[PDB]
């Protein structure tokens, strides 16, 4: 039925919006969590 | 026994009172033990052999007559045939394409549904060999993404006889719906836009469409009508049975539950 | 005894029923 | 017994449901008026 | 494959469709779900002899499908058919809801019988005294006296 | 022999204390609560047939030499039970045997003496009113004997046993059926059963026998009974109608007895999941979807439980038969690690532009895929492969043009382009309508959900189900 009718001539599961929205910085801040309460 | 087994059986077929005498040997075919279950006494089924290559010629009797309830009467039959209940079923070649015309009987009816419950019972079957389905797969592997009338375009792929009766309502059963969704949406186009495209320029395919349609080809362009609505609302035809709601909602909540 | 049976249960069904319909008497009178 | 009893027999099995099932209800029924009793009462 | 057998039209099919109708009788009635008229228009064939057999059938499928009052109006329509065939736990269940609606009508035809009467169907009692010869003959008795009050006769 | 010898004393005398006196406690408690609490249609004891399930799958399995479980079976099946005083002899004889089982050896009944031990429910004054005892007397001849799981040999003497219980049911529907309702205990025996006599019938041919079966056990129900009977069956009737290639299917859309109300979370819930790679068949993808998604939520308060493996596996399958893009292992489990790596790759793919690597992949992994039961997505799913790039432009792009929508897709032409579009619009992917003076594809925004009584249609659902949770409260509540 009908040929929709014309004249003319990894792994990543919505992890991707997520991985591919990640890529440059941060790898010191994933046991970089910790050292802040004495100066800062 | 054997009543006229192979004489009007390649040339022809013009006699009315041989398929009584058809009939009358598919009398004695349920009566000689039975069809149910056919449990016992192998060699009954082996006239079976032969009681499926009756109905087959009498399915190509019905394509030569055009007796569409006839072909499903027939078809039926004998796929409860090939599914005795006693499935030891000795290998046929005339089965391969014989489900061959079922299924292309089936996909050009819009039965999309009986056809993708059907390919569940032959898993190699169908796909590995046997042309006879390896082809109406392929045009259904066709008929997913676009190739509808690439369909048409494959056309001159036939393996067995010419299948004729089936592509014609295949040519059926797409024309019209294009006609169905030329009156949507699509609103118009001038007649060159239906030649190059719907497909053959101009037979009378230019009757079919003036005639079973509207679409009347005046000064150079095929012509839409009105296809809207005027959408009225009340939205207090609700108010008598909103309320209806609301009294039932403090029935329940005020009693001795 | 099996005719018997069958009409005493029909006789245990509405004169328990009506103790049904009797509490909600009772309960929405103590309310009061 | 199949077509002289068993139209009984079948019968009386929920004629024998019923009165077991309200009896559970009864007895909620029952405490809870006991309940507002010696509420009002007291 | 049994189905389209309920289509032709010559009478030495139709007395073999009751030979095919009496095959097919044991499972399949879900699928007959989808063939009321083919027993109902075959039941409409005055050249089809045993119309009673395709009654028996119907109550069947529609005992299936839990059509109680299509299977207790095929009980009557049945005939002699169904008026033999009283030796089962099938059709104990089916003249059940016989014997309850012949009391309402009782009951509703010993309120007004001054005009306006709802003739009871001769086929609903024939089994209701037929099954009363049952408590005659199976030596109980106070079963015979047990239907005998709530007949209202 | 000094190593061993010494390891032997302490395994006996745990099953023979604490598996001796729970169906101890359970065949009294259910006894007295089926001559006293007329009310039994929920025994407390359903819980502890609940326990049943989780117990003896794992408590005992053989019967346990060095005697412990193997003088269970010629105690509790010597059960005559007179009365009160000939009762309390056999209340002494489950003291009495326990010196049988520990001091002397127990009576070894390797797995053909239990048929002949059903003798004693008929020898000396027994008891055939207690259908729920002997009941679970006849389930207890499988309890060592099947659940060891053999599958050897005493199939035909698993089949026997459940012949004499298939006699339990004419014990019901025959002997004194006389309102205790034990029929509702009787159908999950029948459920136990025919979880591994369906496992019988997979290491043999077709059910025929059963189907014929079946339905009159099926027929049995709606009239005398209806609570978790008719369900369980309706499975059991399902899951081979399904595991038999044949049409099968209509015929359970027509087998309008879908509905009994409830099946305890747990019945329900495969129910679900039965029916819906039903309507997947038949092309119905969204309607199909939801009800693939309620049944993964249903009941999945386990890890890995196996079928939990499958719900998960086929639910997004059919998401990748409409197209939107979710992928897998969210929920990842240690029993999933290994049964994910197909299917892995199987969506990523999808998404992707190449096909010949999805055809590498299929044809790489298409034993897996075979296993899986899923033989019919290649048919379908080169259809998704352009019908997931359309939608997720139709999503992008508010208003497209024909002539750009292919070369993006590398589509070469702006004919290629609405070889896409136009039965989309009848699939139900895109609201978007063409004008044949521009070719151009614009969809409009949904705005009226608020404006428009689209929230209490919604809320009287609702409304409705939260009063019956307070109105299943109040009936069930004031037991003391």
């Amino acid at each position: 039925m009908s040929e929709k009718k014309q004249p003319v001539d990894e792994d990543n599961w919505d992890d991707d919006n997520v991985e591919d929205d990640f890529s440059n910085q941060l790898r010191a801040e994933l046991e970089k969590h910790g050292y802040k309460m004495e100066t800062s | 026994m054997y009543e006229q087994l192979k004489g009007e059986w390649n040339r022809k077929s013009p006699n009315l009172s041989k398929c009584g005498e058809e009939l009358g040997r598919l009398k004695l075919v349920l009566l000689e033990l039975n069809f149910l279950p056919t449990t016992g006494t192998k060699l009954t089924k082996q006239q079976l052999i032969l009681a499926r290559d009756i109905l087959e010629i009498g399915a190509q009797w019905s394509i030569l007559r055009k007796d569409i309830p006839s072909f499903e009467r027939y078809m039926a039959q004998l796929k409860c045939y090939y599914f005795d209940y006693k499935e030891q079923l000795p290998e046929s070649a005339y089965m391969h394409q014989l489900l061959g015309l079922n299924l292309l009987f089936l996909l050009s009816q819009n039965r999309v549904a009986e056809f993708h419950t059907e390919l569940e019972r032959l898993p190699a079957k169908d796909i590995q060999t046997n042309v006879y389905i390896k082809h109406p797969v392929s045009l259904e592997q066709y008929l997913m993404e676009g190739s509808y009338n690439k369909v048409f375009l494959a056309k001159g792929n036939i393996p067995a006889e010419s299948y004729t009766f089936f592509i014609d309502i295949l040519l059926d059963t797409i024309r019209d719906e294009i006609a169905g969704c030329i009156e949507k949406a699509y609103e118009k186009i001038l007649f060159t836009e239906a030649t190059r495209i719907l497909f053959f320029n101009t037979p009378k395919k230019m009757t079919d469409y003036a005639k079973k349609r509207g679409w009347v080809l005046g000064p150079n362009n095929y012509y839409s009508f009105a296809s809207q609505q005027q959408k009225p609302e009340d939205t207090t035809i609700p108010s008598t049975e909103l309320a209806k709601q609301v009294i039932e909602y403090a029935r329940q909540l005020e009693m001795i539950v | 005894d099996l005719y018997s049976r069958y009409k005493k249960l029909q006789q245990e069904l509405e004169f328990l029923e009506v103790q049904e319909e009797y509490i909600k008497d009772e309960q929405k009178n103590l309310k009061k | 017994g199949s077509g002289l009893r068993q139209y009984y027999l079948s019968k009386i099995e929920e004629l024998q449901l019923i009165v077991n099932d309200k009896s559970q209800n009864l007895r909620r029924l029952q405490a809870q008026r006991n309940e507002l009793n010696a509420k009002v009462r007291l | 494959g049994i189905i389209s057998l309920l289509d032709e039209d010559e009478p030495q099919l139709k007395e073999f469709a009751l030979h095919k109708l009496n095959a097919v009788v044991n499972d399949f009635w879900a699928e007959i779900s989808e063939s009321v008229d083919k027993i109902e228009v075959l039941y409409e064939d005055e050249g089809f002899r045993s119309r009673q057999f395709a009654a028996l059938v119907a109550s069947k499928v529609f005992y299936h499908l839990g059509a109680f009052e299509e299977s207790l109006n095929y009980a009557l329509g049945a005939g002699d058919l169904f008026n033999v065939n009283d030796n089962s736990e099938y059709v104990e269940t089916i003249i059940a809801k016989c014997i309850d609606h012949y009391t309402k009508q009782c009951v509703e035809n010993a309120d007004l019988p001054e005009g306006e009467k709802k003739p009871i169907d001769q086929r609903l009692e024939g089994i209701v005294n037929k099954m009363f010869q049952r408590c005659l003959d199976d030596h109980k008795y106070k079963q015979a006296i047990g239907i005998a009050l709530e007949t209202r006769r | 022999p000094p190593g061993g010898g010494e390891q032997e004393p302490p395994p006996p005398p745990a099953p023979q204390d604490v598996e001796m006196k729970e169906e101890a406690a359970t065949g009294g408690g259910s006894t007295g609560e089926a001559d006293g609490k007329t009310a039994a249609a929920a025994a407390e004891h359903s819980q502890r047939e609940l326990d049943t399930v989780t117990l003896e799958d794992i408590k005992e399995h053989v019967k346990q030499l060095e005697k412990a479980v193997s003088g269970k079976e010629p105690r509790f099946v010597l059960r005559a039970l007179r009365m009160l005083p000939s009762t309390s002899r056999r209340l002494n004889h489950y003291v009495l045997y326990k010196a049988v089982q520990g001091f002397f050896t127990s009576n070894n009944a390797t797995r053909d003496f239990l048929l002949p031990f059903l003798e004693e429910p008929m020898d000396t004054e027994a008891d055939l009113q207690f259908r729920p005892r002997t009941g679970k007397a006849a389930s207890t001849p499988l309890l060592p004997e099947v659940e060891a799981y053999l599958q050897l040999l005493v199939v035909i003497f698993m089949m026997n046993s459940k012949r004499y219980k298939e006699a339990q049911k004419i014990s019901d529907d025959l002997m004194q059926k006389i309102s205790t309702q034990n029929r509702r205990a009787l159908d999950l025996v029948a459920a136990k059963c025919y979880y591994y006599h369906a496992r019988v019938y997979e290491f043999l041919d077709k059910l025929d026998v059963v189907r014929s079966f079946l339905h009159a056990r099926l027929r049995t129900a709606t009239l005398r009974h209806d609570a978790d009977g008719q369900a369980t069956l309706l499975n059991l009737l399902l899951r081979n109608y399904l595991h038999y290639s044949l049409y099968d299917q209509a015929e359970k859309l027509v087998s309008k007895s879908v509905f009994p109300e409830q099946a305890n979370n747990n019945e329900w819930a495969r129910y679900l999941y039965y029916t819906g790679r039903i309507k997947a068949i038949q092309l119905e993808y969204s309607e199909a979807r939801r009800t693939m998604t309620n049944a993964l939520r249903k009941a999945p308060q386990h890890t890995a439980v196996g079928f939990k493996q499958t719900v998960h596996k086929l639910l997004i399958v059919v998401e990748l038969l409409l197209g939107e893009i979710p992928d897998r292992l969210q929920f990842r489990q240690p029993s999933l690690k290994r049964s994910l790596m197909p299917y892995f790759l199987l969506t990523q793919a999808v998404r992707t532009g190449n096909l010949a690597k999805f055809n590498q992949v299929l044809d790489q992994f298409g034993e897996k895929f075979q296993a899986d039961g899923t033989y019919t997505l290649i048919i379908r799913l080169r259809h998704n492969v352009i019908k997931t790039g359309v939608r997720m432009i139709s999503l992008s792009y508010s208003r497209i043009s024909l002539a750009d929508i292919a070369q993006k897709l590398q589509l070469d032409s702006p004919e290629d382009a609405e070889f896409i579009v136009a039965k989309a619009i009848r699939d139900g992917v895109i609201e978007a309508s063409i004008n044949h003076e521009k070719g151009y594809v614009q969809s409009k925004e949904m705005i009226d959900i608020y404006s428009t009584r689209e929230p209490q249609l919604a809320f009287h659902q609702r409304i409705s189900f939260c009063l019956d949770i307070h109105n299943m409260s109040v009936k069930a509540m004031r037991f003391p």
